[PDB]
């Protein structure tokens, strides 16, 4: 039994990859591979076209009160 | 123990003043080359060289591997020595140069002190501690301990299925937990338990002990290029996804070059230098051999035996370059050759006498007198390989000596290269291509 | 997900006609390693002998000021794939 | 029924029909002729079950038909099971997993066989009552008792929890003949000796019963383990080699690996723990080897643990694969040095008519004299092999026809149907330019 | 299926009961000596007797080699393997050359397995023990069966278990209207969902409700399997469904062919024959055809020989249209149909003509049928007469070309006018050749 | 703007230009001339369009310069998007990671496309509550902005939901027949104003309409699509990756098999397409010998092919063949050839590259430059227009004249003024 290999580097070495988010774009926007097996063709096709949301209907739920309380239960 | 081309071969035959008997140690000619190959050894002894190579040069049968077998018996068991054919560089796993680089380091061997920790005793008490501790109480016939011991050596105790009452084995050094069995005092309680019993350790429940390891430099590389000693899931991983050799880098020759440098400075280890053996070496390619150039030169690399029996031929890599021994000159210039000759009949007779009595066979003088004339044609391999079947007839019939009838009959059942040869001229219309 | 194998996919039961498909000698004839592991015990354990001369654990590597999200994700790494393949590695366990 | 072994080329081989002292028969095992080359196959045979000299090489050369194959199939069948016999061709040496060196390693410890030998207490008997009892709820300590019957025994045995535990995995009951291996608990159901109860449904149509075996329980057995040095080697090298067994995909073995094997089974050899039994590599069509598997071959075989070489080829003087020099049979002549050769002679027309005979005999084909003379003429001038296929396309024509034994005529319209090589040559040069690449 | 291909007309070997063939019979139009050849290479087939026979198809390329080979894999059915492979198929990336040729060869031996599987299907209405007056022990309760009552659409059936089955029924958590089934063959309860009666619309699960099985409770069959060696090989070389740390790895790993053992295959081999001596499995020993047998190499033709020889192996059929060719792999050897003559030895040859006016005027007629095409007599002809010229390929590929100009033209046949049309837009290799030849400074290299 | 498809050596070409008849017009959808080729692929265009016969080769062949390329565009124009067209070099199939005839294999499946048609219920609307008791059972609120229901769930219903961890204001889908969640977004509220938003979050409107609904999905996959996605537990990762190794045939022939059951249920349809290699003279005897069985299948395309060589070499071989194409696969293919161009034709190709270029020449310049192009090269006066464009842009002109055109001529050598001058310095370049 050996003791390991230590490695010794310049701190500085592991961060020549590293770039602050105020200097890099979102490549999210650009992921294909990572909708599959999450995201379906309805999501896109069917569903988001009709029930994206627009600035007027966020500024209306923003702006207007709190809804009121959800009603108990009745046996009915 | 089977009878091999060379279990007859067993030293040099060298007197004291290093020149060579005549017939000694299973050797009978080759007196020239065999103070050569004691010079050698002189040389691989003192552990003050690096990178000298030596090429055995002469026809084939002429006992080159031979006296590289004798070199190695001369040296002993602790000394390495590496055997590689020149075909073995061709690998679908590495690069020519990686495998002749491996063969180099396979060659320095390093003989370290090691200090083993061992726990070993009944199991007492198993009491997990909250990533969960163990608390492991220990019994022997001598004593009783407790011991507080890492979470991993708690997983190898589960794996091992270790219970109230089993023997086990630790190695502290390596975290190796080995469950012997159920303790001998139990083996009484039923009469069909599906467990192997074991008797309670005699010594004490803590040893240490001091053991010398023979390894080598390529041992040292493969340990730390494909690290299998952390026992966690990485390393499994490793082995699992990536089991083929790698092209260890010179960086890594370097640390560990760095890490026996400390060893031996610590007092710990020793060097020994050892051998490499390349038999045929002409069937290395060109690259090959402007590689073993600043291989050679290293003055970390070991005493390099190269063997040869070709003549003036092609180099393997290049289209119509023509070197002596199938070897770029370049390479020849750093190379002491031993040059090994054609023996002469009463030395054929000796060695197939040597031979028959290695392989425990009797063989009358009439009979060794016509095997060594079948060896003065054809060749000397020939007339050593007519010995087991000669026997065999020869027990066949009742006598436990072969006399020449058998040899006869023998040679006529099996012919020779130059028999088949002629055979194949006589008929090449029927014979394929 | 077994496609174009003499082992079945796991029908439902017998009234998808998956099940009346496979035969069960057909299955016997497919042993998975863990029937390898039980049917090569006895070589296991009296063939399997071979030591590396040295064992180390992987090289380090060591930096004054690394990153300190480096190390911990790292360890959060490894954690996660422990919990999950080491109880799948119990089986080779006399190997090891 | 028809098992996956039907009749090949060299079905009707079953050993090289020597006598005591080596001496050839005419016609014996299926072996007729080739009495040089069967004489000097069987003292090859010897000095292989002997197992003392390792690394022998022996080159059957000769003419194509002459039985080549034939003869190493005979050795094969001669020494029977217990020695390792691997057989490969030249061409499978040249793979793109392993270099071809590791490939001949790999062929040459095929070839080798470790086995151990070691004694076992062992339990056979019939299942009386079995009876475990467990706890309701929770973990427990389960306490049973088995008992267990011979003819002219009965002991109730005590079970311990792992011993329960292995009962309840095999689902043994009363009735079943079960064997336990004391040491490692395993427990072996070899059948039933009595049916289970009718009123049961769901059970299944029961199989035939086995009867109780006799004497003691406990016997004491000798268990043997055979093993190749290849399997060793493959075992050893990494964690899943033993799935790389039968998947292949070893890789390249490492060199430290094989040293140490070397060195382990050389130490069971002197402690008796196991002995080695050496067998045979068989090389056919070796000329598809390059030099630089022949070098390894050269230095290969200089090893203790090497097995006797055996090679074939019908090759004369011929370029070595890989280089440009010409070599008798293909091969270098540091390897022809060290070999012996085994010449194989052309068959006559009685050769020719008894193999025939042999053949139609294998092939359970009933031939007139009269056919017999015609095919044995046309083996003569076109093949043997020809005349051997004529053989069942003859037997095929004729019970095609409702007939029962195979005439002139059958032969005939056969030799119609099916040509050799030497028409479909000159029909070949009868259309020379209609066909593409001359 | 419904896509016509070339050989779409080849329904078999137009062979009388006696063996003759006959003129044009099963979409095939002479090569009457090929046919009969064939045929007893169709018996031999059949027979299964005999191993690693091969047969050479040899003659000018267009002359039915394939559509010969095409007619056995006809004659012999979809029960016999049928395994095609061209000659180009052995260099791959994964495996040596002679690995490849062994899994084709192992492709071609068949093996039908029979089995009864006997299942009792139902909706446990009734889960019942039967306790005994006496009690073993004298205290407690002790059961002798478990009497399960099984519903189904046409019957109801009670079933009186071994009460070891109590266990399984737990573990299942079998409860009353549930749907279960028990295998005969192995005593074991399978819990298949909860019956679809009692669930309402306002549930949400998915795989838990089943509908009440149809039939009886006692279902049993006759399950027949078709397997090959290979599939056995290779389901045990790399083998699926494992939870082990290894199957996880096959999982994850990308899948490549690996060179299977001698071990592994002779394993399959004694498994083989257990099955074949139990009755379960019957040897069906099929057909390897390997086109283009020339673009082998040296290496793969020597390994043939030993393939050959074994007693495992199927009939191979090969074909060849070269002449003097050299041999791949090797540096100026010529052999007379790019096959060394060490493999002609062992093969027997059949020989295909080339087909005259009347033939090939046949074969174009039916091609033309089975195209869906409606072809005039003097269009027949002047094809025929094109097919003199150039080859008999070019002539059969002019039919569609042909219909679909004279149904843009809005004729419901072809006509001569159309044949000539469609003879001047497109070139044979001849005329090609020509063309090459007389501007040959104007073409590339 | 400048979008990723820009103006390359073919974007003129719109089609074949044809009638109903199939008869070339001599200038029509960017063709010129060539019109007995033209023809010639229009019928092969009517017989893929068809689909009823497989396994079709033609092979397309001219001198360099000709219009074989240009005809095949024009195919590819002609033939809708819905119908597959797989054009590859021959270059291609030379793949470190599979062997030829699996690339060729692969490239055959890419051409068939198949049609998938699948109807599932669903249930689609808004998490109003989620309500778990102890996890044996519990109960889902779904709402729409028309409707509200409640579910009993089930074990394998609420593990699925809290492993999705499936809350309030979520709007999802799920199926019901395999009971899988998946989460289209949340719902706004006025205390959902987050800040910080994750990556995958984001905000959708309520579902209106029913709670129950149909989803009807139609895509087109190829057979390859669909082999790779069976190659192994995750296949559909080599379709983006490329690593796909060589698919077992065992795997393509129940994927065959399946495909056949989904075309006889109605659940899935056929497209045969066609496979364009173009310059197949770097195949090699091999893929050629693959080629002659590979299209015999009853699922291969038609394969179009195109070369320029004469009487050459077979790579892979020492024989000479008509076009380098081994002569029995030439036997089953169908030979278009294409006729060098005149001054006419060359003028007229030189209009529409203007044209599509947007320069505007004089007729002089016109004239210039088809002298230049059959003097030279198509090729080279193609390319001389937009250089002399770039010189006339330089000048502050509008109109490209005969200056500019002699200018580019004098600054850009074609093959054979550049020949000659190296033939003057031949001992200054590197190994002649
Ligand atoms: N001088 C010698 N004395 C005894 N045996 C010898 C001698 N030289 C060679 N041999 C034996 O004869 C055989 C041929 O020698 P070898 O070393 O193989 O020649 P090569 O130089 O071709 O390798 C071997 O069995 C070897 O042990
Ligand atoms: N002496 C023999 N006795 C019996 N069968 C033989 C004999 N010689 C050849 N045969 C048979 O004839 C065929 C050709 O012989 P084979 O050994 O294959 O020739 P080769 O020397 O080319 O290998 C085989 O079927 C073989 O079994
Ligand atoms: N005797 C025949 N009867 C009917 N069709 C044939 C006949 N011979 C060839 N064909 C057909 O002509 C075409 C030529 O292919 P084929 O003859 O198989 O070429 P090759 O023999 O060179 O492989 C195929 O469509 C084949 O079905
Ligand atoms: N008939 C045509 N109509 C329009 N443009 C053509 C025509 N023929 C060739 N071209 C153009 O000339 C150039 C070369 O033709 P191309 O077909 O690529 O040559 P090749 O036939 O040698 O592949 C391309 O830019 C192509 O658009
Ligand atoms: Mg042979
Ligand atoms: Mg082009």
């Amino acid at each position: 039994i050996t003791p390991g290999i230590c490695f010794s580097t310049a701190s500085l070495v592991l961060r020549a990859t590293d770039v602050h988010p105020l200097q890099r774009i979102d490549m999210g926007r650009f992921d294909l591979i990572g909708l599959e097996g999450r995201v379906s063709r309805y999501e896109a096709d069917t569903f988001l076209p009709r029930h994206r949301l627009s600035r007027r209907v966020l500024l209306e739920v923003a702006t207007a009160p709190d809804p009121p309380p959800r009603p108990k239960p009745v046996k009915m | 123990q089977r009878i091999a081309s060379h279990s007859h071969v067993k030293g040099l035959g060298l007197d004291e003043s290093g020149l060579a008997k005549q017939a000694a140690s299973g050797l009978v000619g080759q007196e020239n080359a065999r103070e050569a190959c004691g010079v050698i050894v002189e040389l691989i002894k003192s552990k003050k060289m690096a990178g000298r190579a030596v090429l055995l040069a002469g026809p084939p049968g002429t006992g080159k591997t031979a006296l590289a077998l004798a070199i190695a018996q001369e040296l002993g068991s602790k000394v390495p020595f590496c055997p590689m054919v020149g075909s073995e560089v061709y690998s679908t796993e590495i690069k020519k140069t990686e495998v002749l680089m491996e063969n180099f380091r396979r060659a320095i061997g390093l003989r370290i002190k090691e200090t083993k920790e061992v726990y070993e005793g009944e199991v007492t008490e198993l009491t997990p501690c909250e990533i969960s501790h163990v608390i492991i109480g220990l019994k022997t016939a001598k004593g009783t301990k407790q011991l507080k011991l890492d979470p991993s050596i708690f997983e190898s105790l589960q794996k091992e299925r270790v219970e109230a009452g089993d023997v086990i084995y630790i190695e502290a050094n390596s975290g190796a937990v080995k469950r012997q069995g159920r303790c001998d005092t139990y083996a009484t309680e039923f009469d069909l338990e599906a467990e192997e019993y074991v008797p309670l350790p005699k010594g004490d429940v803590h040893k240490k002990k001091e053991i010398i390891q023979d390894v080598t430099l390529h041992d040292l590389d493969v340990a730390n290029a494909r690290p299998q000693g952390g026992q966690d899931i990485l390393s499994m991983m490793g082995q699992l996804m990536k089991p083929k050799k790698t092209e260890i880098t010179d960086k890594l020759r370097g640390e560990i070059n760095k890490v026996v440098n400390k060893y031996i400075d610590q007092g710990i280890a020793e060097l020994v230098p050892g051998v490499l053996f390349v038999d045929e070496v002409h069937m290395l390619d060109i690259e090959c051999f402007t590689y073993l150039h600043r291989a050679l030169e290293s003055s970390i690399a070991p005493i390099v035996i190269f063997a040869s029996n070709r003549g003036n031929c092609v180099i393997r890599g290049t289209e119509d370059i023509t070197s002596p021994h199938g070897i770029p000159l370049d390479l020849l210039d750093r190379v002491m050759i031993i040059r090994t000759m054609l023996y002469t009949p009463q030395e054929m007779k000796q060695i197939i006498k040597i031979r028959a009595q290695t392989e425990g066979i009797n063989i009358s003088e009439e009979a060794l007198n016509h095997l060594g004339e079948i060896g003065t044609k054809t060749t000397l391999r020939y007339s050593v390989q007519l010995l087991t079947p000669a026997n065999l007839l020869a027990k066949i019939n009742g006598k436990d000596s072969i006399e020449k009838e058998h040899v006869e009959e023998i040679s006529e059942l099996f012919y020779d290269a130059k028999s088949s040869a002629k055979i194949l001229a006589d008929q090449q219309d029927k014979y394929m291509k | 997900q077994p496609v174009a194998s003499p082992i079945g996919p796991r029908s439902p039961g017998p009234s998808h006609p998956t099940f009346w498909t496979y035969t069960e000698a057909a299955h016997r004839a497919v042993l998975f390693p863990q029937q390898r592991l039980d049917q090569l015990s006895e070589i296991i354990e009296r063939f399997i002998f071979v030591m590396p001369p040295v064992e180390a654990p992987p090289p380090s590597l060591h930096a004054c000021h690394p990153p300190p999200w480096l190390a911990p994700r790292q360890a959060a790494f490894q954690e996660q794939l422990a919990s999950e393949l080491w109880p799948r590695a119990r089986p080779l366990h006399r190997i090891v | 029924v028809t098992r996956i072994e039907r009749i090949g080329a060299h079905s009707h081989i079953r050993g090289l029909g020597l006598d005591d002292a080596l001496e050839p028969r005419q016609a014996s095992q299926g072996m007729v002729g080739q009495l040089a080359a069967r004489r000097a196959a069987g003292v090859v045979l010897e000095m292989i079950r002997e197992g003392k000299i390792a690394g022998r090489a022996v080159l059957i050369a000769g003419q194509p038909g002459t039985g080549k194959t034939a003869i190493a199939m005979g050795m094969a069948q001669a020494l029977g099971p217990d020695t390792p016999f691997t057989a490969i061709a030249g061409s499978e040496i040249f793979s793109l997993e392993m270099s071809k060196t590791e490939a001949l390693t790999q062929a040459f410890r095929r070839s080798i066989g470790v086995r151990i030998k070691e004694e076992t207490e062992i339990i056979e008997g019939e299942v009386v009552e079995i009876q475990i009892d467990r706890p309701a709820t929770g973990t427990g300590s389960k306490v049973g008792k088995l008992t267990l019957k011979t003819t002219e025994m009965e002991t109730i045995y005590d079970l311990g929890t792992k011993m329960i535990e292995s009962l309840t995995k095999d689902k043994v009951q009363a009735g079943d003949v079960i064997t336990i291996d004391k040491a490692t608990g395993k427990i072996s159901k070899l059948g039933r000796s009595f049916t289970r109860a009718r009123d049961y449904d769901a059970m299944g149509s029961q199989t035939k019963f086995v009867q109780c075996p006799d004497g003691e329980l406990q016997k004491r057995k000798e268990v043997v383990h055979t093993v190749s040095l290849h399997e060793i080697d493959v075992i050893n090298s990494r964690t899943q080699g033993f799935l790389a067994l039968f998947s292949g995909d070893t890789g390249e073995i490492k060199s430290e690996v094989r040293e140490q094997i070397n060195a382990k089974v050389a130490e069971w050899r002197e402690e008796g723990k196991a002995e080695i039994i050496p067998g045979v590599l068989f090389i056919d069509e070796v000329h598809m080897l390059d030099i630089e598997s022949f070098s390894f071959l050269n230095r290969a075989l200089e090893s203790d643990m090497a097995p006797v070489l055996i090679m074939a080829t019908n090759r004369g003087i011929t370029r070595i694969r890989g280089t440009s020099y010409q070599s008798p049979h293909g091969i270098p002549i540091d390897l022809l040095d060290r070999l012996l050769i085994v010449s194989t002679t052309p068959y006559s027309e009685k050769d020719t008519k008894q193999i025939l005979r042999i053949r139609c005999e294998e092939e359970d084909v009933e031939m007139s004299e009269d056919a017999y003379t015609v095919l044995t003429r046309i083996g003569l001038e076109t093949s043997l092999r020809y005349a051997i296929q004529l053989i069942t396309a003859a037997s095929l024509v004729c019970r095609k026809r409702k007939g029962t034994e195979v005439q002139v005529d059958d032969i005939k319209r056969v030799y119609s149907l099916f040509l050799d090589e030497s028409r479909s040559t000159q029909y070949m040069k009868e259309y020379q330019d209609a066909f593409l690449f001359n």
